[PDB]
């Protein structure tokens, strides 16, 4: 489903548990290498509360596994992604997503 | 369908002047080791991640032009198959990243060791991260050309080149047998840090457009002398076999007598008191008659070169004497000059050139022999390791050693000349070292089409820094990028290397310039005249007229244009700042002329011809080649047909042709785990796609290649075959052995058409059209080839998400050459579904207008970026070595073509 | 002023080719001897282009153009008009004195901005 491929290791001790916002600079990409989303272009970190189901489930389960300041990668299968319906107008249905996750800080 | 845009960082590459390679009888060593240390790397200077890759590259096609290009821009190491790099997490090659397990794998951070090991005995590139080796090695990669270190970085990095020895410390013991990379520096040149082949560099008064850089070749490291065996020794030479040996038996000994190296009767040569001026009879017999037959060997080289002797004047033996000088006096058996003495004798320049190449053919035989005894080159001498600083060909040798070799044989040829025997020069044959790549030689710089002027008086200065082939003038907006200026009506230019004006040919005009000459070009559209001024002086034709060209029509307009030959530098000052001009005050200002960019805030955008091949469609007005789009019939699918109209007539163009279709096929994201009617339950769910090519009669199959190419194919080779195909296989395993991945990657996937014809005794003009067929399965990534509908032993396996363009390379030899048949077979799905996503379940073969036949333009135009990355490359210290520093970010908005995967 | 006499005197022109034909003046060596040493039919008997007087005029005419000012260009073309109206030295001066305020304005054309920028950019220029 969701597997992590570390790009740059973080601290390895502080992990975001249930109950706090997860602040992250993500760079989502399609399976063909055509980038569909990012956050550093908007220059504002993507702040989402953990466990409130405010983000796609693959990103949700991936964000818990790594630690502070860990640049990683996530291979979002269609099961834990938008999947059957996709994202209307952006993501085609039944597509794999790749994320250059970077949990920069916690609050 | 729709073009996609993005902001993409500028990426540039930096190399040391250390080039290595392997060849038959090479003077190099095929085991090298360099390191790169990271000082400061910013994780995200821009929206896109900071680029940093370290690895090797190839000298015959790795041209990293800044800005857009293959893939998604920011091209560096690994984008094309001429480079092999390691970013710290992947082994990059062919614009594909492959993850590699490492002991502590992460992106290259500060205080990281990048140890690059290259063995050329068997092709293998090894990487080590912080001593721990990177568990992945390139194999079966192309070796033709040279290999050099390269670092590809975006803005905001600081790295250090640890080349070992005097240029670093390596911070780690190199693997045994691998030599430090500082030992491969050529003797003539001194090591420095420079980018890859470029078109621009910073200048003191203004930026200098840079004509292509001359590149060293592996063929320039093999010493190739003239064979001196099959030469029967002539009577006039055996008649003078003695004096020319006697005069070179102690000639090297003559210099050092009456010095610290003064002879003694107890000892002999090589005992720090060498001379022994007495005679060669006292000296050992084998080296004695060896010296005689070495004098004969030099005369045999004179024969093979084309030197013959003739006797006219008084015999020098009479009017020559031996001089017992006060110097060189010895107690051992009397005193005499160490060689045989000679009086006043002179030498003409023909003899100077001849003795130069005679010393060349001595050096190259010595180097050949040493290589045959295993020796190789190293800038530091290692006798037990059998390496020398002088094992390079004479052309690459240093001037000190050149002179030292030439002095002895100059004395020898002088002694020959004294006896009156003529030194006859041979015939002269003009030769060119490199001929195939006529396009890399010429680079054309011109203003953008929007700057076109159709009126007024315009002046610009072309300060020729060097004195090479520089044609400067005015060119019409639709000037082609590959033809030399003046060959057509499209450019009125002046050539200053040898002083002519070019328009549909050449005619004498003006004087050739020298270095540092400011060539100012006039143009006056009022009276339609073109004038050239050199250093404030008006150039003159072969008459009293001061106008280079006259009665020039208005046309579309004129643009400032200049060209630079290889290894040339010129400044193109468009007069954007009036005070910066030098000879404008002398000429033009009082004549009413205007600077071309007198009132412009931004500098004039320059467009430079890019000699990087790109597949483009064929115009219907093409003179030699044409493509036919024939509608389908009830029995045959529609076909695309190529014919040679001018073939069989005078002045026809016959050359290597690179041809490909205009649409790709992409392999699926994931592969599967582990009469004559199509069956409906098979043709709907099949995953195999097929196309056929019908090589017509009269076209020789031995010069036909059929297959598929990735969209990064830029190989315009006149003598192309299956050997020149770029290919590399990445070998991946765990820490010790156990290779668990060995993938074959290439940009060109072709099969030679000559392997599908019966080698009969006679009758090469086959009356049967060779129908080569190709099947590709997108669900497995394998593909086969059929000679006549029957499968052949050849096959290929490719990775998923691979784009392949149907290509067929051919040398035309008939009116009827090739017909692309986008057909189908029993239960095999045509390419009409593999190309267009909306027709996936339509088995009817079609050739819609977007699908088109494209051949390869070697040169296409390109735009020079208005700003370039500021890179500081200098030697940090004695032990640190060379350092690279780039701080200022710079981003370029690149539009991307989806299907061709080039932006 | 000598060339003014040259143009205004047809007799000086008529015997100019006379002097050329009995002196065998080539007019090619006299203009190309320097070009010969620099290592670089129709009217060979005589033509207007080979007139040595118009040659010495055109070789150093920009010295005269240089010593004038770029704002006086329109003064030059109004003087082209008066000279086409056959006005001699006496009346051209007084008409130009009337046209003293008719001189060009640097703000009227961008070309005059840089022309004055370089014109005072020469060190040998004084505003007086």
């Amino acid at each position: 489903g969701v597997e992590i491929e570390t790009i740059s290791p973080g601290d390895g001790r502080t992990f975001p548990k249930k109950g706090q916002t997860c602040v992250v600079h993500y760079t989502g990409m399609l399976q063909n290498g055509k980038k569909f989303d990012s956050s550093r272009d908007r220059n504002k970190p993507f702040k989402f509360r953990i466990g409130k189901q405010e983000v796609i489930k693959g990103f949700e389960e991936g964000a818990a596994q790594m630690s502070l300041g860990q640049r990683a990668k996530l291979t979002c299968t269609p099961d834990v992604a938008y999947g059957a319906t996709g994202h209307p107008g952006v993501i085609p249905p039944n597509a794999t997503l790749i994320f250059d996750v970077e949990l920069l800080n916690l609050e | 369908l729709l073009l996609q845009t993005n902001l993409i960082n500028y990426v540039t590459s930096i190399r040391p002047n250390i080039f290595v390679g392997r060849a038959e009888g090479s003077t190099q060593y095929g085991k090298w080791y360099f390191e790169v240390m990271v000082d400061e790397v910013v994780p995200f200077l821009t929206a896109q991640a900071t680029h940093l890759r370290v690895g090797w590259a190839l000298t015959e096609g790795y041209s990293p032009y800044p800005g857009g290009g293959e893939g998604w821009g920011g091209n560096g190491v690994g984008d094309d198959l001429y480079s092999y790099g390691f970013d710290g997490l992947h082994l990059w090659t062919g614009h594909v990243a492959r993850p590699v397990t490492s002991p502590g794998q992460h992106l290259l951070a500060p205080e990281d060791v990048v140890s690059c090991c290259l063995d050329l005995s068997v092709p293998s590139i090894s990487f080590r991260i912080n001593g721990c080796p990177v568990q992945g090695v390139f194999e079966a990669f192309n070796l033709d050309g040279l290999f050099f270190p390269v670092v590809s970085f975006s803005a905001g990095v600081k790295v250090r080149f640890l080349l070992g020895g005097r240029h670093g410390e390596f911070k780690f013991l190199p693997p045994p047998g691998y030599a430090p990379c500082h030992e491969a520096v050529l003797p003539r040149e001194r090591l420095r840090l420079e980018p890859i082949k470029e078109y621009r560099r910073e200048g003191p008064r203004g930026p200098h457009l840079v004509g292509p850089s001359r590149c060293l070749s592996h063929t320039d490291f093999v010493p190739c002398p003239v064979d001196t065996v099959q030469i029967v020794l002539p009577p006039h030479l055996e008649r003078i076999r003695e004096k020319l040996a006697e005069n070179i038996h102690e000639l090297w000994a003559l210099t050092r007598i009456e010095q610290g190296w003064t002879y003694g009767p107890v000892r002999d040569d090589n005992k720090r008191l060498h001379p022994c001026l007495v005679n060669f009879h006292s000296l050992p017999e084998p080296e004695r008659n060896y010296n005689l037959q070495m004098s004969g060997e030099t005369l045999k080289t004179l024969l093979a070169l084309g030197c013959h002797v003739g006797m006219a004047d008084e015999k020098a033996e009479d009017n020559l004497k031996k001089t017992k000088l006060p110097k060189t006096y010895m107690m051992s058996n009397g005193y005499k000059p160490a060689p045989l003495d000679l009086s006043h004798v002179r030498l003409t320049p023909a003899q100077t050139t001849l003795v130069d190449r005679l010393a060349e053919n001595g050096h190259n035989v010595w180097a050949r022999d040493r290589v045959a005894q295993g020796w190789s080159y190293s800038a530091v001498q290692d006798i037990p390791a059998r390496r020398n600083p002088r094992l390079v060909p004479y052309r690459l040798l240093d001037e000190a050693t050149k002179r030292s070799n030439r002095d002895s044989l100059c004395q020898a040829v002088r002694t020959l000349l004294g006896y009156g025997y003529n030194i006859e020069p041979p015939d002269q044959e003009p030769s060119q070292v490199e001929n195939q790549s006529r396009w890399d030689r010429v680079r054309i710089f011109r203003a953008e089409k929007s700057y076109t002027v159709q009126s007024g008086r315009w002046y610009f200065e072309f300060e020729a820094v060097t004195t090479g082939e520089m044609r400067v003038g005015w060119a019409r907006p639709e000037l082609r990028p590959d033809v030399e200026l003046g060959a057509d009506e499209l450019a009125y230019v002046f050539n200053g290397h040898r002083g002519q004006r070019w328009h549909l040919g050449s005619e004498p005009f003006g004087r050739p310039w020298q270095s540092g000459d400011v060539v100012g070009c006039m143009i006056d559209l009022t009276e339609n005249t073109i004038i050239f001024t050199l250093n404030g002086e008006v150039l003159m034709s072969d008459s009293g007229s001061e106008t280079a060209f006259r009665e020039i029509e208005i046309g579309d307009g004129f643009l400032p244009v200049c060209s630079l030959g290889p290894g040339q530098v010129g400044h193109l000052n468009l007069g954007q700042d009036v005070s910066s001009l030098r000879f404008f005050a002398i000429c033009g200002l009082q004549e009413g002329f205007e600077p071309f960019a007198i009132n412009m805030q931004r500098p004039v955008t320059t467009w430079f011809s890019k000699s990087l091949p790109q597949f483009e469609p064929v115009p219907p007005e093409h003179p030699h080649y044409e493509v036919a789009r024939m509608d389908g019939t009830v029995d045959t699918p529609p076909c695309l047909r190529l014919a040679h109209r001018t073939w069989g007539s005078q002045n026809s163009l016959v050359e290597m042709l690179f041809l490909r279709l205009s649409l790709p096929v992409q392999f699926h994201q994931h592969f599967r785990c582990t009469d004559n009617r199509d069956d409906p339950e098979i043709i709907l769910n099949t995953t195999t796609y097929y196309y056929s090519v019908r090589v017509f009669a009269g076209q020789e199959p031995s010069c036909v290649w059929v297959g598929w190419v990735t969209p990064d194919y830029h190989q315009h080779d006149m003598n192309f075959d299956l050997s020149k195909v770029r290919a590399v296989t990445v070998t991946m395993g765990d820490e010790q052995g156990n290779v668990h991945s060995s993938l074959k990657c290439s940009n060109c996937y072709m099969v030679w058409g000559g392997d599908f014809v019966s080698p009969g005794q006679q009758g090469r003009i086959s009356h049967t059209d060779l129908v080569i067929g190709c099947l590709v399965d997108l669900a497995t990534g394998l593909m086969t080839f059929t000679a006549n509908g029957k499968e052949s032993n050849t096959f290929f396996q490719v990775e998923p998400n691979t784009k392949l363009f149907p290509a067929v390379f051919v040398l035309p030899t008939h009116q009827n050459v090739i017909q692309f048949e986008l057909g189908k077979q029993k239960n095999i799905m045509p390419l009409s579904a593999a190309m267009f996503l909306s027709e996936r379940k339509n088995p009817a073969p079609q050739c819609p207008p977007r699908l088109e036949v494209q051949m390869l333009m070697p040169v296409s135009w390109s735009r020079m970026p208005n700003h370039f990355l500021q890179v500081e490359t200098r030697r940090a210290g004695e032990r640190l070595g060379w350092a690279v520093q780039c701080q200022d970010p710079l981003t370029m908005m690149a539009l991307h073509i989806p299907e061709e995967n080039r932006c | 002023e000598i060339f003014i006499y040259w143009s205004k005197s047809h007799n000086f022109k008529r015997e100019e080719q006379n002097f050329v034909v009995q002196n065998e003046i080539n007019n090619m060596s006299f203009l190309t001897a320097d070009s010969k040493s620099k290592m670089a039919r129709r009217g060979d008997r005589y033509s207007v282009q080979t007139s040595l007087i118009v040659a010495t005029l055109k070789k150093m005419l920009p010295i005269g153009l240089n010593m004038c000012a770029p704002t006086d260009q329109d003064l030059i073309m109004l003087a082209k008009t008066r000279y086409a109206l056959k006005d001699t030295d006496e009346e051209v001066r007084e008409f130009l004195q009337n046209n003293l305020h008719l001189q060009g304005k640097v703000e009227g054309s961008p070309s005059l901005r840089w022309q004055m920028a370089l014109y005072r950019g020469l060190p040998g220029r004084e505003e007086d």
